[PDB]
Formats: C-alpha cells, sequence, structure tokens
C-alpha cells in the first residue's frame, strides 16, 4: 500500500479569488503572477502526513464565473470536503460566499465538511472584507475559517491541513 | 516542402484575384497542409472566408465602453490572465497595449449584439484574431464568429454547449466501439473538451502558429468540427487511455493534459473524414 486514506477535495468559489493560485502553491509550491483562467475542471495531487496516518489529497479546480455551475454541480458529490473562497479585497466574493453554500446545499453530500477562505491576505492596503466579520459568519455557521495569501507563502498550507483533519475525523 | 509551399502562395493569390474570389478553392487551401502560412495572406484570405468585407469601415466605438458594459470586470479580469498567450519576445508595453486593445474588441462586440453572453474562454479566440488580422480586422471577423460558429457558447446557459460535447462519445463509438465501453465504464464524460471546444483548441495549444493552423481549418469547415477534432485526439490517444486506470480522476486528467506534439496534419485529415463519414 501507499497511502491509508484518499479525501477528494474541490475548490469552489467566486472567480478571480485565488482557487487556481492557491491549489499551484498547495501542490506545486509556486506562484505565477498570471496563471491561466481556469476553464472546466481538473484536479491537483499531494500526499501529506497527519497523526501518524498518510493522506492522499486529490485537489478539484473549478471555474467561477456563473455560467460554468451547472457544468461543476456533477463534482460536488464525491467530494469529501469543500473550500468556499472569497477575496479579501473584493466585496462582492464575500457577498456570493451565501450563493456558494447554497449550491453545497443543494449538489454536495449530506454531510460534507467545508471551510471558508479569504484569500489575498497581503493586500492589506486594498483589504475590505473585515477580519473579525468574516470569523463571525463562519463560527455561526459551525465552519473553520482561514485568512490566506498564496502570493506570501502564508496560511496556504494550514488550510488544507485544517480540512483534511476534519474530514479524517469524521471518516472513521 | 518550399517549391510546394511555393506553389501554394500562387494557389492562393490566384484565387483571391478570380473574377469572383475562388472561395472554394481558399477552404480547399486552408485545409491543406501547412493552411494559410503567413498571417499576411489571412488578412486577405480569412475575412472572404466569413463572408465580412475586408474593405468595409470600421465600427464606432462609443463613449464609454468600459463603464457602461456589464461584462468589464470579468472581460478585465480573464485579459490579465492571457499573459502566455503573446510571444516571448514582445515587450511588456507593447503586450499591455493589445491587451488594452483585447479588451475593448470584446466588450464592443458585447455591445453591438446584446444577445450574446460572455464566457471565460472568449477571450482566447479574440486574442487569437487580434495577433493574425489586427485590431480592426478581428473586431468585424469574431463578431461574424460570434454570431454563427460560437452561437451557442453564448447562449444565456450552457445547455447548447453541454449537448454539443456530448457528441464527442457518440462520434468514438463509430470508429472504437470498444474505446467507448471503456470510457463510460470510467465515467470520464466530455467536460475534458470544455476548453477545447469553447476557445478553438487556443486556451489548451501552446504554440501560437499551431493554434491559427488550426483556426484556417475551423473556418473552412462546419462549426461542429472542432469536436470530431477532439475526438480524434482521443482516438489517436487510444493506448493510453486504455493502458490507463478505468476511474474517473486517472481518465480525466490524462486526457485533460493534453499532449504538446499532436500529429496536426494527420488529425486534421482524420478529423475531415470522420466528419464526412459519420456527419452531424
Ligand atoms: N496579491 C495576491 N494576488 C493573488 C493571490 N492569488 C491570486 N492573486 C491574483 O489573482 C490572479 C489569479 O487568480 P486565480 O487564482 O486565477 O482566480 P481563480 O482561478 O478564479 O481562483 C493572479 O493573476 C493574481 O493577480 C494572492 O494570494 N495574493
Ligand atoms: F477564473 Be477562476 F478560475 F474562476
Ligand atoms: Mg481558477
Amino acid at each position: 500500500p501507499e497511502y491509508d486514506y484518499l479525501f477528494k477535495l474541490l475548490l469552489i468559489g467566486d472567480s478571480g479569488v485565488g482557487k487556481s493560485c492557491l491549489l499551484l502553491r498547495f501542490a506545486d509550491d509556486t506562484y505565477t503572477e498570471s496563471y491561466i483562467s481556469t476553464i472546466g475542471v481538473d484536479f491537483k495531487i499531494r500526499t501529506i502526513e497527519l497523526d501518524g496516518k498518510t493522506i492522499k489529497l486529490q485537489i478539484w479546480d473549478t471555474a467561477g464565473q456563473e455560467r460554468f455551475r451547472t457544468i461543476t454541480s456533477s463534482y460536488y458529490r464525491g467530494a469529501h470536503g469543500i473550500i468556499v473562497v472569497y477575496d479579501v479585497t473584493d466585496q462582492e466574493s464575500y457577498a456570493n460566499v451565501k450563493q456558494w453554500l447554497q449550491e453545497i446545499d443543494r449538489y454536495a453530500s449530506e454531510n460534507v465538511n467545508k471551510l471558508l477562505v479569504g484569500n489575498k491576505s497581503d493586500l492589506t492596503t486594498k483589504k475590505v472584507v473585515d477580519n473579525t466579520t468574516a470569523k463571525e459568519f463562519a463560527d455561526s455557521l459551525g465552519i473553520p475559517f482561514l485568512e490566506t495569501s498564496a502570493k506570501n507563502a502564508t496560511n496556504v498550507e494550514q488550510a488544507f491541513m485544517t480540512m483534511a483533519a476534519e474530514i479524517k475525523k469524521r471518516m472513521g | 516542402f518550399n517549391a510546394k509551399r511555393k506553389k501554394k502562395v500562387a494557389e492562393i493569390h490566384q484565387a483571391l484575384n478570380s473574377d469572383p474570389t475562388d472561395v472554394a478553392a481558399l477552404r480547399r487551401m486552408a485545409i491543406s497542409e501547412g493552411g494559410l502560412l503567413t498571417d499576411e495572406i489571412r488578412r486577405k484570405v480569412w475575412p472572404k472566408l466569413l463572408n465580412v468585407n475586408a474593405n468595409d469601415p470600421p465600427p464606432i466605438s462609443g463613449k464609454n465602453l468600459r463603464q457602461m458594459s456589464k461584462d468589464y470586470q470579468q472581460v478585465l479580469l480573464d485579459v490579465r490572465r492571457s499573459l502566455r498567450r503573446f510571444p516571448p519576445g514582445m515587450p511588456e508595453e507593447q503586450r499591455e497595449g493589445l491587451q488594452e486593445e483585447l479588451i475593448d474588441i470584446i466588450l464592443l462586440i458585447l455591445e453591438r449584439n446584446p444577445q450574446l453572453h460572455y464566457y471565460q474562454g472568449y477571450h482566447d479566440i479574440v486574442v487569437t484574431f487580434l495577433l493574425v488580422v489586427g485590431e480592426r480586422l478581428a473586431t468585424s471577423l469574431v463578431e461574424k464568429l460570434s454570431t454563427h460558429h460560437l452561437r451557442d457558447f453564448m447562449d444565456p446557459t450552457m445547455d447548447n454547449t453541454k449537448h454539443i460535447l456530448n457528441y464527442l462519445m457518440p462520434i468514438i463509438d463509430q470508429v472504437n466501439p470498444e474505446l467507448h465501453d471503456f470510457m463510460q465504464s470510467a465515467e470520464v464524460g466530455t467536460i475534458f473538451a470544455l476548453s477545447w471546444l469553447i476557445t478553438w483548441f487556443g486556451h489548451v495549444l501552446s504554440d501560437f502558429r499551431h493554434v491559427v493552423r488550426l483556426y484556417d481549418f475551423f473556418l473552412a469547415c462546419h462549426p461542429l468540427m472542432p469536436i470530431y477534432f477532439a475526438a480524434v485526439i482521443v482516438l489517436y490517444r487510444e493506448q493510453e487511455v486504455l493502458d490507463c486506470d478505468c476511474d474517473m480522476a486517472s481518465v480525466h486528467h490524462l486526457l485533460s493534459q493534453i499532449p504538446q506534439d499532436l500529429p496536426y496534419e494527420t488529425l486534421i485529415s482524420r478529423a475531415g473524414d470522420l466528419f464526412v463519414q459519420f456527419p452531424p
């Protein structure tokens, strides 16, 4: 055997918030200034270490634009954990989180693990969504919240680890 | 190749000069090995191929194009991340100018045609035209395209596009029934060709010279051609799709990770013959 558990992750979220960039930070440990508009769907692979046991995480990337929802909707059921990403510098992205959870309620598993990420925490001059205001929303819902920068190494690593633990504990 | 190419330029020029433009022979030249060769030939030919008049005056771009357009933010977003489609050589100042141009073409077409809906990926098409035809020509040609070949990709919903994508499988079944049965076992679906179909393989193929030569081929043929081209690729990749785990993740990622060295000219000829053999 190679891995002890395989968990299926899905990066849901608005468009241009940082999903693609995040996945590249965690799975490849790079960051590229433009990268590429994510069209359709695909995944990157990364196996980690947690509480003795070894975990193969396969993490799926999505297209943000609304029209693309009915295409990626199919890829929710098979997900152990779904990560809702918004950009802290963009007010609509945070305002849309509410709609994204509505998608998770609609398409994802009955008991799926959730996590809410505010990305681009490195842009302090342009920060719009409030640190304590996002935390409070998450807390009311019973979801882990983290603020992450994919540009700086910052906090990208811990986000996925926090998600992997939550799935594991639930899984048995 | 040289003398054979020299002939083609003379053939293509003879067809443009013909008493009425020999569009038939231009399509035929576009499908044949090498496409339309220089982008300069294309500036002449492509307009003939789309029936847009090359010598028309430019469309009027009104005062506050970006300001009032509902699609400014999204388009801007995609154009920013279009960087890799530009030649490595061209300097930032020039590239940014073209990018600023690219945003304006898209937003205008979207304005001139209210029924058309922007989608992520449209920008890969427009930028291809922008770098061949040029801003003035690209804007008129893509409009024609947007209302015919890409007409379904710009419907409010993804419905017609999904339907087009579904073709891929009945086509594979006609040529390699066993492969079709393997892929269905895996439940790969057809969303691996989304990028391919919607951007005319422009989002996915790295080498620009190969992208325009594909555009040559797509302009001359039927609107649904790109999917028959997708089918031909999967079929060409038979022994890797089968020699591979029969679960979605494995097959989806494999097809998704498209080879950079396809036998374009061989695949095109297969696409053609497959289109005529199993027509839509
Ligand atoms: N400063 C900063 N910019 C980011 C960060 N993540 C993404 N970006 C920007 O957003 C663009 C790409 O966003 P992307 O990840 O493709 O968005 P998504 O694919 O819709 O999630 C990049 O060109 C960067 O300019 C980040 O963590 N910090
Ligand atoms: F542009 Be992101 F991938 F929604
Ligand atoms: Mg993305």
